[PDB]
């Protein structure tokens, strides 16, 4: 019927046939009629931008390890072309970030109230992946400011979640898990990426025991990579 | 390795295709 | 290698590395622009750059006529079959920029030696009809079934005369001519006899590409039977 | 130098080559990078896709002509169809790849402040539609000519808002929706009330002299010819 | 019924009304390579479409030259690598035009003429030294000294049939004159012999000028009048 | 330049809309 939930469809049909780009554009006019977003409608908004994000950061790395592998070789005509190829997919990326930071900032943070504590954290959860993504890409001073935004966005999504949501929700592990993997990643600081990880673990998984199957197998799965990482990240 | 990153795109690459790949 | 045409083959490969098919086939397609013949791995960069844009388009419309055909609210159905039209017209951008590249330049400039050239550029054309074939209704699809027929038909003949039972090419022609008569013409007898006699007449002959060619035409006959 | 500068420079030069087509193509391939087009960069575009679309409007003008006097042999008039129907094809794709950028781009882009770039993209997919129109006939033609109508309908209602009757682009656009009436709508009196009331309009509130005074001369100079 | 030969010429008359000269050419290209002689028309439309399809090209090509003179002079070394990549775009397109017509003289067209065909032969060697010319305008080196020795040989015997065969008069052979005069002064830069032939073209037509018809006589005299002016330029500059 | 060079009556066409 109504305007919002056409665009709510087409988004839904543009995830059914993999068009991203088109699920992308379509939850980001819903986000701008300045109404809330449902928790269904959140996740169709991550899974749009998370997939078109990552098609563009998956594109990035392997030109960049084109480029300096090129660079190495000291072919100097072809780096340029190379160089000329990262760039143009870096700028992608870096729009399709600020398309989603400036949603988050102009709408989906704004219109929270201070007792929506589930969507506060989703949405700084979901800036603090935006600015990693961008710190991804950046070096210099570029790279400090994206940085400390996105830790900045992690750290308080992470209070309030500490102060409002169980040990096993799916988005404060989600968030336990992207901050840990911040750290390790982002600021090569390991020790902190795995204390990180590791507390988040053990205070989920006292209390697993009480949860029905479905709420279950969310935990569970995510719980499952901050263990794998924590495997991979103390080996080195 | 590893942050959050499944939908009946698991059931694709079972798909039969008819025609030539490459 | 400061020339436009080094410069697109080198923005095609990254592109292709990158999984950026689009980026690809707009390189590959300027390429072909210039008027020059294509090599063999000039040829198969513009063929694996175009069978995976066409590939999303056709795989993204199939799911979307599908949900359409799911149909009992008249503004949900209108919407459903309005994004349906709005990719089965990428789609058709997409395969008519093929043809007429293959018009325009690479059937054109074939020379008359050039017989591998020749029955992979007609194959090609006999397969991008027959993606517009796959969603083409009325008119325009028996249009387009009769231009597919008759590219896979002459790509046949040459490809009869001038090779070998056991070549790659015309046993992929062979198989796409057959699934083009199973899906396109609801043809099974046909498509199955054609599949049946290129498979027949290779396994006489018996460079393992061959044998995974082959394979798919048994495959498909032991389906469609 | 990356891609963008790469383009812009092939497009200039394409431009002091006329050679439009490979104007127009990086003028597309700029517009796709998803990047505001400055003033100078919106006229690139605008120049080498005003030239393209006016080749193939002056060959179909020529060969539908033939195709009229030829009603006089089936076999000879099939082909001068069949001429017209590809050049019209080529026109159409010219068009379309026009309206398919200030759709997904150039209009999408805009932010509410640069009615400027509003009023003059919104006034080019008017004037694209209208092409299409100009070839078009039965049920497709209905669908561009009412697309053609909303497009410079909307800018006309922003170029009011935001712009001095005197203003070069309002007076280019109150130029061609005249034109829309008249040879698209067959609508004289409405084209001529618009046309007259944009000329009135300017000449109340009249260096940028000499630019709004050459439109506004066009404008009198088909007042003068359709009344 | 219109047969398939008369269908390609209908092609190029309406490419030609509609100023599509790439449609044209291609559409003369065909009738030239089905291997049949072309009539006096028909090498008319096969010039026309391949002098406006080259000439193009040739205007282009000296715009983006003359850019990149100007370019390199300034130093400007990362736009020059820009203004070339573009300026050998046109020329191998220039070049792939030129070198189709010539590969139809050599094939066909000079390949199928008789002995008596004094017309048609001066015709396609005339064109054939054109079109050498025009591969001569972009060529430098060694390059450069090729086609303009093939561009001299044709332009030769072009004018040796046409002095034994065709009146002064002949617009044929009043253009073949102007266009080799003007092989000497621009490609070759001899003044002295460029100004010989088109004077003695000139004094050859204009004594018999008098026996033509109105409609013969404009023809000629058109290119007479081009024959004079050049000469004046050219005795000049 | 110096060599051998009706719908020539084009620039006498008037445009209606803007050039």
């Amino acid at each position: 019927m109504g305007d919002r939930e056409q665009l709510l469809q087409r988004a839904r049909l543009a995830e059914q046939a993999e068009r991203y780009d088109d699920m992308a554009s379509a939850m980001k006019a819903v986000t701008e009629l300045n109404e809330p977003l449902s928790n269904e409608d959140r996740n169709l908004l991550s899974v749009a931008y998370k997939n078109v994000v990552g098609a563009r950061r998956s594109s990035w790395r392997v030109i960049s390890s084109i480029e300096q592998k090129t660079m190495a070789d000291g072919n100097e005509k072809k780096l340029e072309k190379v160089k000329a190829y990262r760039e143009k997919i870096e700028k992608e990326l870096e729009t399709v970030c600020n398309d989603v930071l400036a949603l988050l900032d102009k709408f989906l943070i704004k219109n929270c109230n201070d007792f929506q504590y589930e969507s506060k954290v989703f949405y700084l959860k979901m800036k603090g992946d935006y600015y990693r993504y961008l710190a991804e890409v950046a070096s210099g001073e570029k790279k400090n400011s994206v940085v400390e935004a996105s830790e900045a966005a992690y750290k308080e999504a992470f209070e309030i979640s500490k102060e409002h949501m169980q040990p096993t929700h799916p988005i404060r592990l989600g968030l336990a898990l992207n901050f840990s993997v911040f750290y390790y990643e982002i600021q090569n600081a390991p020790e902190q990426a795995c204390l990180l990880a590791k507390q988040a673990f053990d205070d989920a998984i006292a209390e697993l025991d009480t949860l029905n199957e479905d709420s279950y197998k969310d935990s569970t799965l995510i719980m499952q990579l901050l263990r794998d990482n924590l495997t991979l990240w103390t080996s080195d | 390795r590893g942050s959050f990153r499944a939908l009946s795109q698991k059931m694709s690459p079972f798909k039969r295709q008819l025609s030539l790949r490459i």
